[PDB]
RNA sequence: UAAACGCUGAAAGCAUCUAAGUGUGAAACUAUCUCAAAGAUUAAUCUUCCCAUUUCGCAAGAAAGUAAGAGCCGUCAAAGA
RNA sequence: ACCUCGAUGUCGACUCAUCUCAUCCUCGAGCUGAAGCAGGUUCGAAGGGUUCGGCUGUUCGCCGAUUAAAGAGAUACGUGAGUUGGGUUCAAACCGUCGUGAGACAGGUUGGUCCCUAUCUAUUGUGCCCGUAGGAAGAUUGAAGAGUGUUGCUUCUAGUA
RNA sequence: UACUAAGUGGAAAAGGAUGUGAAAGUGCUAAAACAGCAAGGAUGUUGGCUUAGAAGCAGCCAUCGUUUAAAGAGUGCGUAA
């Protein structure tokens, strides 16, 4: 569908309160102008894609064959180069920014790295249980479970492509649907975005528009005090 | 039979023209148009004003198929000449239907408003609002519209109230 | 937040000293109730001149926890002991009086008998 | 509907057709609806 | 009536299509299997379904090859 | 699409959901949602950058002779045994 | 009585579950001795879910309070190179009973050692080498796949049918 | 040269079915066949015991006769009947 994208940085989390009473958790996302890069045609192609440019950097910083085709497209030299499925409608060479894609508080969801954890067991990665601990107990406390499927030449005897064990966990990426933008920074180039987002403060983040509720916009407003300084 | 049955028509206004697999049939009303399969096995011979449909062989689909078409023809010459028509009583306590342009809204007992869109070449009149009349000139179309009409409110055997169709007798039960 | 197999106190004029948890009312599996919520209870320490004999079992619902809660505004409302108080199917209060202070979340779920049998909400 | 092993006309007015390569009985009685014949 | 089977290394990967839906969604994959099925369990057989072209359409990136035409073949 | 209900219709002048044709229909099935994925050896596509020497003979030949990039090493942590 | 007595660890519980449908709930439909509500039976359907406690080693079972529901089975009556050892079944001791006796009882009771550093394969993660036919740096399509899929209450519709 | 339309072949019983092919007989039919359609489809009477009542359609006493083309103490539904 029309899929509308924007790409950032999260700075961190606050909150705001809003009219009817509210606290919400927001989370801080700087997004620069990003540049649109590269336009590719459903006709020409076989699928439908606008690739942006963002994260901009010295020349200096770049190497040679990136350097190469910023200056063959005429594009600002960015070590960041990424594209969204379906999005269409914008000029070769125009910049982007969140202002003109999406509205004060329509929906939309946010993709971005998850934190790393390491080599993490099978209890924190698959929310298993853990064994017994009094009454007696074995060399195995934080046991990942019996992984017996059939014990005999009639049954499987073998563990289960796809078993739950321990291993790596974080560093992946994970999309977290309907967050409501909050509030639009044109000074600061930064956008207010409800719920929290993951990965580390200063990752990359990708704002696109909701698939399931890609035209609802839930109004939201802030609250303006009323206090008055000392009497 | 039906396959060696006359199909004697008159030719002040309809004529059938018979191409490869498409016969087309043309009179008072609107175009009717029959397709043919491939492989048909029963030729058509066009005399004046008398239609005869003959077979190649006894296969046992050859005989449905002499039957079966002779039934069409039959069913689309009068379509074309006079049209089918379909009458059904909608009979209940607040029950009662309209007709706004293309679209027939009935509310029935439901909380959603109940619309149905008209397809093409059927023209559906309601002079009273326990009434309503469906005239076509294709008989399977106007029966499809009967049926989907229906299908919101049928007869229960309790009392009389659903879209009963025209002298359509239910079975009665006493619910004490 | 209390759960099952809980003592916690009752805050009205029925002769009910202690009063046991055994079901947190509402779904499968249910862990904990909060404010507002409804329980079955048994009556574990009575009095003689009470309403309840000791040993019943009951449907009460709860108006203060130790652990407490946090609204939507942002403020957390926080007691120092889990009460509550016998109520009827209809959702009316078995008692005549509420001691002590009760919660505002009982006035999202109905219960205006308790509200305006309080002496004062929080 | 009744799903029976053996169907057979109850009335005179039950009618055994076979449709969808499946034998079932057909009548102005909707108690003596059969299948799986 | 008869259908199509692939089964995956996991616990229900079977996937089953029915002939009509073979014939419309992937009618490529359908001939190259039916033309796998009838070679010899062999290290060499990999080749020989290698040399199989099939294409969907009447167009096909084989006309530099100068590929004769041969009926029912 | 299953169960079920059909409209038009003969074999079997009636009837008939079916044989041709045309529908409706479930948390089941195929997609829509999330993630990973060209070692998919059937190894795909696009963009950019760098190679384009002198001699001898033997050419996906030799002696030297030509760049993008990568690695070793060091400081590290959005990462991590 | 065919495999195993140059050893296949046997009940129950815990952890992890997977599969089948003869379906407990949710989903669709036919009949009803179906007015409505709530039911009964049959057909289709395995995607998900299918509670906590008291007594007993218990499976089972009875009882209490909930839930939409508290399904039937298989997988060495799944699972001790994963845990426990309450039970059975070592040596100790007593009761009832049998025996003249030493002793014995699917009769009862108290107590009583559960080993192994993973080679291959299977699996969860993460790498080196090489291939993809010049090399390198980027961005992609997606053949074959994996993950999730549960449901309740209140109000309105409407005290209307 | 025939048969099967079930992937039967390529596993199964008691039982059920206008699947289809072959054969051997028998009834009617262009003095009109079968289905369907259009008409009539009776009288004593609603017979009588019997049953609160049955009287074309409760059990009976049985299971009438005429007119007439045909008609039944009825074919069911159904009516206290
Ligand atoms: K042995
Ligand atoms: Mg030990
Ligand atoms: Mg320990
Ligand atoms: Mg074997
Ligand atoms: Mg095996
Ligand atoms: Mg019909
Ligand atoms: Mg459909
Ligand atoms: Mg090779
Ligand atoms: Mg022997
Ligand atoms: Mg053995
Ligand atoms: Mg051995
Ligand atoms: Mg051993
Ligand atoms: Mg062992
Ligand atoms: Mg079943
Ligand atoms: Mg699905
Ligand atoms: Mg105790
Ligand atoms: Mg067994
Ligand atoms: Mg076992
Ligand atoms: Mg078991
Ligand atoms: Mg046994
Ligand atoms: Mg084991
Ligand atoms: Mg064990
Ligand atoms: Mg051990
Ligand atoms: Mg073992
Ligand atoms: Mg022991
Ligand atoms: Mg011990
Ligand atoms: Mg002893
Ligand atoms: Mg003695
Ligand atoms: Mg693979
Ligand atoms: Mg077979
Ligand atoms: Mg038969
Ligand atoms: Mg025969
Ligand atoms: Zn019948």
């Amino acid at each position: 569908m029309e899929i509308r994208g924007i790409f950032g940085v999260k700075v961190g989390m606050s909150q705001v309160f809003t009219t009817n009473n509210e606290r919400l958790p927001i989370t801080v996302i700087y997004c620069e102008p990003n540049q649109v890069a590269g336009v590719k045609t459903e006709a020409k192609d076989k699928y439908s894609a606008t690739l942006l440019s963002f994260d901009t950097v010295e020349n200096k910083k770049l190497n040679k064959p990136q350097q190469g085709f910023f200056e063959k497209n005429n594009l600002k030299p960015t070590k960041h180069l990424q594209e969204i499925r379906n999005m269409t409608g914008f000029e070769m060479g125009q910049q982007i920014t969140p202002q003109n894609l999406f509205q004060v508080g329509e929906y939309v969801d946010v993709s971005a790295i998850s934190k790393g954890r390491g080599f993490t067991g099978a209890i924190k990665r698959w929310n298993f249980k853990i064994g017994p601990l009094g009454h007696g107990a074995g060399y195995p406390h934080r046991f990942q479970g019996s992984v017996q499927a059939g014990r005999g030449g009639a049954s499987a005897q073998r563990v289960f492509k796809g078993k739950k064990m321990s291993g790596h966990y974080g560093h992946e990426k994970v999309t977290v649907q309907n967050l409501r933008i909050v509030g639009f920074d044109e000074a600061n180039m930064l956008v207010l975005v409800s719920g929290a987002i993951a990965g580390p403060e200063g990752g990359v983040v990708l704002i696109r528009t909701a698939k399931k509720k890609p035209g609802v916009v839930k109004p939201i407003e802030l609250a303006v005090q009323t206090e008055k300084a000392p009497e | 039979k039906i396959g060696n049955r006359t199909i004697t028509l008159d030719p002040a206004k309809v004529n059938l023209n018979f191409q490869k697999d498409h016969i087309a049939v043309k009179g008072p009303l609107g175009q009717i148009e029959l397709k043919l399969p491939p492989n048909l096995p029963l030729k058509f011979e066009l005399k004046d004003n008398n239609l005869q449909i003959t077979r190649n062989n006894e296969l046992k689909q050859s005989k449905i198929f002499h039957g079966t078409y002779n039934a069409l023809i039959t069913n689309a010459i009068i379509g074309v000449t006079q049209g089918f028509e379909k009458k059904l009583r909608l009979v209940g306590v607040g029950y009662r239907a309209n007709v706004e342009g293309e679209t027939l809204n009935l509310q029935l007992g439901y909380s959603h408003p109940i619309k149905e869109k008209i397809p093409k070449g059927l023209t559906v009149k309601v002079e009273k609002n326990t009434e309503i009349t469906i005239s076509g000139i294709s008989k399977e179309l106007v029966g499809q519209f009967a049926t989907e009409v229906r299908k919101w409110r049928k007869p229960e055997p309790y009392k009389g109230k659903g879209v009963l169709y025209f002298d359509e007798v239910i079975v009665r039960k006493a619910g004490k | 937040m209390v759960s099952f197999m809980t003592r916690l106190n009752v805050a009205d004029n029925t002769g009910a000293k202690q009063v046991g948890i055994i079901k947190v009312l509402g779904s499968t599996r249910k862990r904990y109730a909060f404010l507002g919520d409804v329980v079955v209870v048994s009556v574990k320490d009575a009095i003689p001149s009470g309403m309840v004999k000791k040993g019943q079992v009951l449907r009460a619902v709860i108006v203060r926890t130790k652990k407490g809660q946090q609204r939507k505004d942002g403020t957390h409302l926080k007691f120092d002991d889990n009460a509550c108080v016998l109520i009827k199917e209809d959702k009316s209060p078995r008692g005549t009086r509420i001691f002590g202070p009760v919660a505002r979340e009982l006035r999202e779920r109905g219960y205006n008998k308790i509200l305006s049998l309080a002496v004062e909400v929080v | 509907m009744k799903v029976r092993a053996s169907v057979k006309p109850i009335c005179k007015d039950c009618k055994i057709i076979k449709r969808h390569q499946i034998v079932r009985v057909i009548c102005k009685t909707q108690k003596h609806k059969q299948r799986q014949g | 009536n008869e259908f199509w089977y692939h089964h995956s290394q996991y616990i229900g990967g079977i996937k089953k299509v029915s002939g009509r839906d073979m014939l419309k969604k992937q009618s490529d994959k359908l001939v190259y299997n039916a033309v796998k099925g009838m070679l010899p369990d062999n290290r060499l057989s990999r080749r020989w379904i290698t040399k199989v072209h099939v294409f969907k359409g009447d167009k096909h990136n084989m006309e530099a090859q100068k590929p004769t035409t041969l009926n029912w073949s």
